């Protein structure tokens, strides 16, 4: 979530999210803690044997088996943590998630009720006008004239400043907001 | 009748002659006032009709038009009043003209006696819609909409014209409790088989039928607030009250010749509702929800049974105040985000809670939550047409679900999900827009409580 | 009581004297003898000060009444102000027998709810009732339409009498 | 005749009360749950006056409020049919959402719309009182669909989320399908019997309903989610739990289950519509236990097991035994609020964590829990002399000893039986073994406002089967006179049930992977129905809308029939006419042609 | 592999920021601004008894009284249970008993 995506996934990669992805449909078939651990540790031995390979073609070939048996022998109801996607507390609190914006919109009785959090909203403010153009110049010099562009963002390299587009991560919404 | 008819007439010197800023202000009060004036009409104690002069009558079908016409034309000021801020001053005035002009024509329309004065009103009525949509819409569409709904009506009404002076020809008067009492049954030959279809074909343009409804989606879309209000308010049902004056002297051949229309309505309001089941523009989801209750109300009135009559007057009323009260809450939306798109705004709902109850209630209303007069009509209707034919259920049945489903569709794409967080321009709410909700709202409950007013002529 | 037992008849009430055996007390009795001294003394209180009220203020209204205008048969045709008179004395008549009908199965309805499980039995004059206003009823405005009239039901009315000669040729 | 009518009215006035005050912009002021837990608490008071009264005389009564409107012969009024069914659902119904009230105070804090979800449970316990007590069926259907909305809100309560909108979108569609059937039967009753009036419909009891009562087994189907349309309960589970509790266990599904009872008269003198039932019942409760069989989710597994005692009851409905499924309704309500409850409070101590695979030693960690839960799973069972001994047992002793399809019997007794399976499974998997929860011990359930509904239920869920039974007037007589093995057949087969899913649970515990079977797969993915129907038949549908109609109809074939049609011809129409040359030779040439036709004309018209 | 030394900084720093964002969430003391009870049995279920549930038990039955039992056919209840050994108290007859039972068996 906190990183994006590359252009494709490396074969290490793919390798070590099969691993965790079998492992966790593994423990959603044992149920019980020591027979987890125990099939668990022999499917660690089975990548371990299967670790040192050289020709890599094999290496493919293998990992290409390995997804057909996970997929033969995956768990049709595997454990979903609730708050990870498929879960049932997924999403549940979108509908509190309100953006920061609305206090622009909030009239000044209720603005009145909350004098000290309104000043520090205008401080932050002043922050966000001088550093979008500060951010705007650094995020121009930094683009590359042509090549490959990846969604990654530079950080601040002068002090006194601040990460480029870092209003929509600094001021998103809590996961609990009430 | 004359005494609602002045004072909708003296409105115009009000508007031409009040200061800009107050100009707003006095019509909207002076046309509310109109309203409470024409609820006089109600006052039915007795099994006759309110005749009040030679050319003026009112009837249990027309007074529920009327007082939605009078009702709806300050509601059409109040939704208008807000995307003409920046205008020209006699722009604005010729605005309210235009609509204080359609809701006295209208008016005349409905208490009209003479099917060809109700013609000529007819077209009178024509003529400043097609004006407000071709000067006050939006897109570049809105000149090719104007023509599409002008000459769908011209190309209808024609024929309507002809059969009309041929019937005064043959009887004399062309007035209504004339044709009623002395009609003459038909022989069913060719040339009464061309009459029929004369006679019916407007009506059934502007109601619409379905395959000549094409003009009504682009219509409203094209159309601002207020001509869409009147428009899936009142002129639709403008066509099945002529349908209703109509079908008296069709005797009988309308009982063999209604079957094309039967089987169009109801495959119509079927593929309609598909329609806004898969449509990407919320106002034209709204116009083919109107297309299919309409098709509903089409297959009443030509089963013509009484049970069909009273559900097609209470699915009019039902259906011109939640098309009205939708066209306006998408105006809402249109104007916070300057866009019809279904699927742009989605978590409406935090931000504009009130609006949100407003969307729900619109939408149970629009599918035909009980005991709501929506679900009266559409029960009788359904109760009627099953009657005529028991295999009509499988259609009834597969246009309530696809209704529910789109209805449905619409309030979670709307409303619910995650807010849309990038429109920053989401202005909280206006009183103004908020009491346009709320009187649209309270008159689909009061005559929920009071369901007779709108029975009709049947019962 | 505003009604009458002629039109909205109903057999007389035969409830049996209690007769406890247990020895626990009744809290329905209870309930009921505390309910009526707390709640029924103050409504009756209040509804004979407003029954007073009215006495002291007290009107009084009249069932109108039509006279029987010359029907639609001796009426000539294209004669609109006789045809007029007699299609409103028509719909007067229509309405009578629409509530005439709701008396009737409101009284049905009370009979099967009075008997419960003996209604199978006990309402067989109620039904028989129903049954031939019912078809009455359907003799007279049936399949008349959505536009029905003193003229379609005369013509209906012509149409069944000349039905049922031509069935008494023979 | 005037307290007892009071009583009704009053049940109704202290459940609107909450709403105007909700509407009355003092709620800033008072403390709302508590206010509306004390309304439910004096409504079921109020509401257990009717039903001592009718337990002494057995008083049937019919109470006609107010006149609504009348359309030429049918008068429609505002009456309600207080019956031994309205009576004692109104107190089962006001009683368990008492419990529900508290514990919604309890489990939904910390939640900025508490007030709203009260509202909307104060509304749907309204809805559902209407729809249970209603005389005539518009205002059974107006109980039916405020009922069905209240569930599309309430399952959305948490609007942010996409898959409770597609849940609560799915109760929708498929409790519309129901309103299909409810609306064929409405409309067949007023055509052919003048009114939507219950009295006469029992002067329609006499001829051929096959018709009305198709419509009305299709309506049932659909609200208490049998086979074709079961599967929006368990999506429906999507809701939060006193939400899921009150609407899906005990009060909502149970409304189509209460039609057939009410319209049971009729159904009586309809042997298809019996066999219908009862094979349609059958079928639901075996595949809603085998599907229930391997769950994880433990809402998921009372759900499905609300669903089978739904199609136990439909079982009921087939035989003609309909006062059984209403006391199966009671005893069945109040262990499914229980049994949610307690759910619900293993949640909130576990911290929004709901499948089975990651709970245990719930025994030793949360004693009160485990032990209610524990009293819900036997009572459920079907336990002796708990409140599942009368009327499950009755149920099962007159399907063995009544006429009735063998295969629907057979697969009766083996749902009975998995019942008790999945009934061991949720003991096992939560009640026993080692803690598998993470570390953190959050664990809190010393909050009276969770213990006081609990326990309220559990003394219900213990002696309330034995107070109804021995209250309830004798009707459909059963019989005694069976073989022992006919007898004891329920209790022996819950037995081996324990003793087989016990076994099971033990090899699960031994340390062997087992390779998996299309058995385990249809009951874990609920018999591909889901996923099969839910795929195929929106797909079809919305492709067909968009691909069919709107494009090949209105954007391509009508405007290409009708107005681009005219404008085309017209268009080469003007431009044949508008060709000219601008010559005047060739003008004047036209004019001689001109004057040649004339005379031509002249001289043939003569 | 793990962070690049360009999104280790770039995060170090939104979440040194994020939580100065979340330290001045926080509320100070006198925020927000703000422009007889007995025991539970006398006083608190009292008051609630004699508003909420009596005043409306004065209008149902008021309603229920005067406006439906003046009505013919509104408030219709079942004919009561007559059993043998019974006296009527409307009419005052007695019913005569059942017949002599000839299985006394069980
Ligand atoms: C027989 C029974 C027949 C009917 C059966 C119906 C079954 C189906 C029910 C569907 C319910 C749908 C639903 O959930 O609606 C939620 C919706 C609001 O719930 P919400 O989600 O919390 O919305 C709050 C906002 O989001 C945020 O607002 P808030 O949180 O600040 O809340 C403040 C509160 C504040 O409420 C108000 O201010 C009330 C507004 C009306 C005041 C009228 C004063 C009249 C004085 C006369 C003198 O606002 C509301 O509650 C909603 C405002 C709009 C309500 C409009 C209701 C109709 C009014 C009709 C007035 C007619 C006047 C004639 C003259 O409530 C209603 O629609 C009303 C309650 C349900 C219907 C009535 C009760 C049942 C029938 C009783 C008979
Ligand atoms: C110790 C204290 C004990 C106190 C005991 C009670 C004393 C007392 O107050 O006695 C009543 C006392 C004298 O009683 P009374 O003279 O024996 O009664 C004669 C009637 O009031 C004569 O009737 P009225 O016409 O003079 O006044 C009643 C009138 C009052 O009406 C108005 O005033 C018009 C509205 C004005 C609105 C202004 C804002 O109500 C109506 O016309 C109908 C109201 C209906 C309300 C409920 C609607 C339900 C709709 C359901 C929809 C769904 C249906 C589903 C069907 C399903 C099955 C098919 O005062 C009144 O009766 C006045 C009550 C005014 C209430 C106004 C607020 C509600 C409207
Ligand atoms: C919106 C739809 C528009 C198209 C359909 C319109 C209706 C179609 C059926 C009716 C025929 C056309 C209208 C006739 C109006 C008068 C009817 C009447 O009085 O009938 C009785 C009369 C007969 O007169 P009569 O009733 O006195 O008959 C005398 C009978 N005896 C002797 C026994 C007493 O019918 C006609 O005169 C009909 C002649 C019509 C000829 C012209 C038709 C032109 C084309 C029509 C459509 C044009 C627009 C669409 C173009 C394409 C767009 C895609
Ligand atoms: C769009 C769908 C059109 C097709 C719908 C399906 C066929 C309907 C056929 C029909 O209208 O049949 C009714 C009637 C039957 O004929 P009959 O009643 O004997 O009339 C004697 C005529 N001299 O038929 C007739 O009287 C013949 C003329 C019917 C014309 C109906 C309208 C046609 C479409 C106009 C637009
Ligand atoms: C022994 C005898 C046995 C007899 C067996 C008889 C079986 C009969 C079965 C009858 C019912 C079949 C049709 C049911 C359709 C249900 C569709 C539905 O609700 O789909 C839900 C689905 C999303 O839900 P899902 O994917 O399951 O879960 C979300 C998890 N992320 O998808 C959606 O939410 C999509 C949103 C809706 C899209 C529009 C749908 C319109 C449907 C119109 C149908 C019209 C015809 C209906 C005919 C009914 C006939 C009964
Ligand atoms: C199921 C029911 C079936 C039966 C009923 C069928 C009929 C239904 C009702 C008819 C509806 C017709 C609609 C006509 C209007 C739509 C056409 C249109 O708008 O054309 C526009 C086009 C000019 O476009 P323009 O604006 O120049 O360019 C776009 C951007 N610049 O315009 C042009 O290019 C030319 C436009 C010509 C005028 C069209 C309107 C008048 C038509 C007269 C019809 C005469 C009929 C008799 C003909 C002689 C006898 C055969
Ligand atoms: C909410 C739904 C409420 C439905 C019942 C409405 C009761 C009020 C009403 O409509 O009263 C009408 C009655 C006059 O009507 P009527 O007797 O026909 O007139 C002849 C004499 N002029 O007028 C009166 O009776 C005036 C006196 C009213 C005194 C208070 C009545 C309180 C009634 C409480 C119970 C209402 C029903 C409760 C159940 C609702 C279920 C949703």
């Amino acid at each position: 979530a906190f990183c994006a995506p590359p252009a494709y996934l490396t074969h290490q990669q793919k390798v070590l999210r099969l691993y965790k992805r079998a492992l966790r449909h593994l423990e959603s078939w044992c149920i019980h803690r020591d027979k987890y651990r125990y099939f668990a540790c022999l499917m660690r031995a089975r990548f371990e044997e299967h670790k040192n390979e050289k020709d890599m073609m094999r290496a493919t070939q293998l990992l290409r088996e390995a997804e057909e048996e996970f997929w033969q022998n995956q768990h049709p109801q595997p454990y979903i943590f609730p708050d990870s996607p498929g879960g049932t507390s997924f999403e549940r609190y979108e509908c509190y998630k309100v953006p920061e914006w609305c206090l622009d919109y909030w009239h000044p009785s209720e603005k009145a009720m909350y004098p000290d959090y309104f000043s520090k909203r205008e401080q932050w403010k002043k922050l966000r006008m001088e550093s979008w153009d500060r951010e705007v110049k650094q995020l121009q010099e930094e683009t590359s004239p042509d090549g490959i562009m990846t969604e990654a963002l530079p950080p601040a390299r002068r002090e006194g400043d601040l990460p480029p587009l870092w209003w929509h991560i600094v001021t998103r919404p809590r996961e609990r907001p009430t | 009748m004359l005494k609602i008819i002045l004072p909708s007439l003296m409105l115009l010197p009000l508007t031409w002659l009040s200061s800009p800023k107050k100009t707003w202000t006095n019509v909207t009060s002076y046309s509310f006032l109109i309203s409470l004036t024409s609820l006089t009409l109600l006052w039915q104690t007795d099994e006759n009709y309110k005749n009040f002069s030679n050319m003026f009558s009112s009837d249990p079908l027309s007074t529920p038009l009327i007082i939605l016409t009078a009702w709806l034309l300050p509601l059409m000021l109040m939704a208008s009043q807000n995307h003409l801020k920046k205008d020209n001053n006699v722009l604005q005035k010729l605005y309210i003209s235009m609509l204080i002009s359609l809701q006295i024509l209208l008016i005349m329309t409905f208490s009209a006696t003479e099917l060809i004065m109700f013609y000529i009103l007819f077209e009178a009525t024509l003529i400043p819609t097609l004006i407000i949509i071709t000067r006050w819409g939006n897109q570049t569409e809105r000149l090719n909409a104007g023509i599409y709904f002008l000459f769908y009506t011209l190309i209808g009404s024609i024929p309507l014209l002809i059969a009309l002076i041929l019937i005064q020809n043959h009887v004399g008067t062309l007035n209504l409790m004339i044709l009623s009492f002395t009609t003459h049954t038909l022989d069913a030959s060719w040339s009464n088989n061309l009459l029929w279809l004369a006679c019916m074909m407007a009506f059934l343009i502007k109601m619409p039928l379905y395959g000549v409804h094409l003009w009504l989606p682009k219509a409203h879309v094209e159309a601002p607030i207020a001509g869409s209000m009147i428009l899936a308010a009142i002129l639709l049902k403008l066509g099945s009250y002529g349908m209703i004056r109509i079908s008296i002297i069709l005797d009988p051949l309308t009982k063999y010749m209604a079957y094309p229309f039967i089987l169009l309505s109801l495959w119509g309001m079927i593929m309609t509702s598909s329609i806004c089941l898969r449509q990407t523009d919320l106002k034209s989801l709204i116009a083919y929800s109107s297309v299919s209750h309409m098709a509903l109300v089409i297959a009443s009135i030509m089963i013509q049974t009484p049970w069909s009559f009273m559900g097609a007057t209470m699915l009019m009323i039902a259906h011109g105040l939640t098309s009205s009260l939708l066209f306006c809450l998408a105006n809402s939306n249109y104007e916070r985000i300057h866009s019809r798109t279904m699927i742009m705004a989605r978590g409406l709902q935090m931000v504009f809670p009130l609006m949100a109850t407003w969307w729900l209630m619109a939408s149970l209303a629009n599918l035909a939550l009980p005991p709501s007069i929506n679900l009266m009509g559409e029960l009788f209707i359904t109760m009627s047409l099953f009657s005529w034919s028991n295999f009509t259920i499988i259609l009834m049945g597969i246009n309530i679900i696809i209704t529910g489903m789109y209805s449905m569709y619409m309030i979670i794409t709307t409303q619910r999900g995650k807010l849309t967080n990038h429109m920053i321009n989401l202005q909280p709410s206006h009183t103004r827009e908020l009491t346009l909700m709320a009187l649209h709202m309270i008159p689909l409950i009061l005559l929920t409580t009071s369901p007779k007013l709108i029975t009709g002529l049947t019962m | 009581d505003s009604w009458d037992k002629d039109v909205y008849p109903e057999p007389p009430s035969r409830t049996p004297a209690p007769s406890p055996q247990t020895s626990l007390p009744n809290p329905i009795t209870y309930l009921t003898k505390a309910y009526d001294l707390v709640v029924d003394w103050p409504v009756t209180l209040v509804r004979e000060f407003i029954e007073r009220q009215h006495a002291k203020n007290r009107t009084y209204y009249y069932h109108r009444q039509y006279r029987r205008v010359p029907d639609i048969t001796e009426c000539k045709e294209g004669d609109v102000l006789c045809i007029y008179e007699a299609e409103m004395q028509w719909r007067r008549d229509f309405k009578v027998d629409q509530e005439i009908m709701n008396i009737i199965q409101e009284r049905l309805k009370a009979c099967q709810q009075r008997e419960g499980e003996n209604y199978q039995q006990n309402c067989a004059k109620e039904l028989e009732q129903f049954t031939k206003v019912t078809k009455a009823y359907q003799d007279r405005y049936l399949d008349l339409g959505a536009y029905y009239s003193a003229r379609k039901c005369l013509a209906k009315q012509k149409q069944r009498m000349l039905e049922e000669r031509k069935a008494a040729r023979q | 005749m005037n307290i007892f009518t009071t009583s009704i009215l009053l049940i109704f006035i202290l459940l609107l009360s909450p709403i105007l005050i909700s509407m009355s912009n003092l709620i800033k002021h008072i403390n709302f749950p508590l206010y509306t837990t004390t309304s439910i608490k004096f409504s079921f008071i109020i509401s257990l006056l009717p039903l001592l009264m009718f337990f002494h005389n057995n008083m049937e009564y019919m109470i006609t409020t107010w006149h609504w409107v009348t359309m030429n012969s049918m008068e429609l009024k505002m009456s309600f049919k207080t019956d031994f069914f309205s009576i004692l659902f109104t107190s089962v119904a006001l009683f368990v959402t008492w419990s529900i009230m508290q514990f919604s105070s309890w489990y939904m804090h910390s939640d900025p719309n508490i007030n709203r979800f009260i509202k909307y449970l104060t509304l749907f316990l309204i809805t559902m009182l209407i729809l249970t007590s209603a005389n005539n069926m518009f205002q059974l259907f107006i109980g039916w669909e405020g009922v069905g909305i209240m569930s599309f809100l309430l399952i959305g309560w948490w609007y942010g989320r996409t898959d409770a909108n597609t849940a609560a979108l799915q109760a929708i569609l498929y409790n519309r399908i129901g309103d299909i059937g409810f609306i064929l039967a409405m409309v067949w009753f007023s055509l052919n019997m003048n009114s939507w009036e219950l009295q006469q419909i029992m002067f329609s009891n006499n001829n051929d309903n096959l018709i009305p009562l198709m419509g009305l087994l299709i309506a049932a189907t659909g609200k208490s989610a049998q086979f074709g349309l079961h599967p929006w309960l368990p999506s429906a589970m999507e809701g939060p739990t006193p939400v899921s509790a009150l609407l899906h266990s005990s009060t909502m599904v149970v409304a189509g289950i209460f039609l057939l009872v009410r319209f049971h008269p009729l159904t009586t003198n309809n042997n298809f519509i019996l066999t219908t039932m009862l094979c349609l019942g059958a079928l639901t409760t075996l595949f809603t236990a085998i599907c229930a069989l391997t769950q994880n989710d433990i809402k998921k597994i009372i759900a499905f097991s609300t669903s089978s005692q739904l199609g136990l009851m439909m079982v009921t409905l087939g035989m003609n035994q309909p006062h059984l499924a209403f006391l199966h309704i009671c005893t069945h309500a109040f262990f499914k609020a229980m049994l949610f409850m307690c759910s619900g409070s293993i949640i909130h101590s576990l911290a929004d964590e709901q499948d089975i695979r990651k709970m245990g030693n719930i025994t030793k960690i949360m004693p009160f829990t485990s032990s209610c839960l524990v009293i819900g799973s036997l009572a459920l069972t079907g336990m002796p002399f708990l409140t599942g001994f009368y009327s499950k047992d009755l149920i099962i002793e007159a399907i063995n000893t009544c006429n009735t399809n063998a295969w629907a019997l057979l697969i009766t007794l083996i749902a009975t039986s998995m019942t008790a399976m999945y009934s061991m499974r949720i003991i096992y998997f939560v009640t026993m073994t080692k803690p598998r929860f993470p570390p953190l011990i959050s664990i809190n359930e010393n909050d009276p406002d969770l213990m006081n509904p609990i326990k309220r239920l559990a003394f219900g869920s213990i002696f309330a089967g034995f107070v109804i039974s021995y209250n309830i007037p004798p009707t459909s007589i059963p019989v005694l006179t069976m073989p022992w093995f006919l007898k004891t057949t329920a209790l022996i087969i819950s037995v081996l049930g324990f003793l087989i899913a016990l076994e099971l649970n033990n090899l699960t515990m031994k340390l062997s992977m087992n390779k998996a079977n299309p058995y385990s797969s249809f009951s874990t993915l609920l018999g591909f129905f889901p996923s099969i129907i839910h795929r195929i038949t929106p797909m079809k549908s919305l492709n067909l809308s968009l691909k069919t109609s709107l494009t090949l109809l209105d954007l391509i074939w009508l405007e290409k029939t009708i107005p681009k049609s005219t404008s085309t011809l017209h268009t080469n129409m003007t431009t044949l006419t508008t060709n000219q040359k601008g010559l005047i030779k060739l003008y004047f040439m036209s004019f001689l042609i001109n004057i040649i036709l004339i005379i031509i004309l002249y001289s043939i018209n003569l | 592999s793990g962070y690049t030394p360009d999104e280790k900084l770039r995060l170090q720093q939104l979440r040194e920021l994020r939580r100065r964002w979340l330290k001045d969430q926080e509320l100070s003391p006198r925020e927000p601004v703000l422009p007889k009870n007995m025991v539970f049995k006398a006083y608190r279920s009292s008051l609630f008894a004699v508003s909420h549930v009596l005043i409306p038990m004065w209008f149902v039955h008021y309603y229920v009284k005067y406006h439906m039992a003046t009505k013919p056919y509104t408030i219709v209840s079942s004919k009561p249970r007559i059993f043998p050994g019974d006296t009527i108290l409307e009419t005052g007859e007695v019913i005569p008993p059942m017949r002599d039972f000839p299985d006394q068996h069980h």
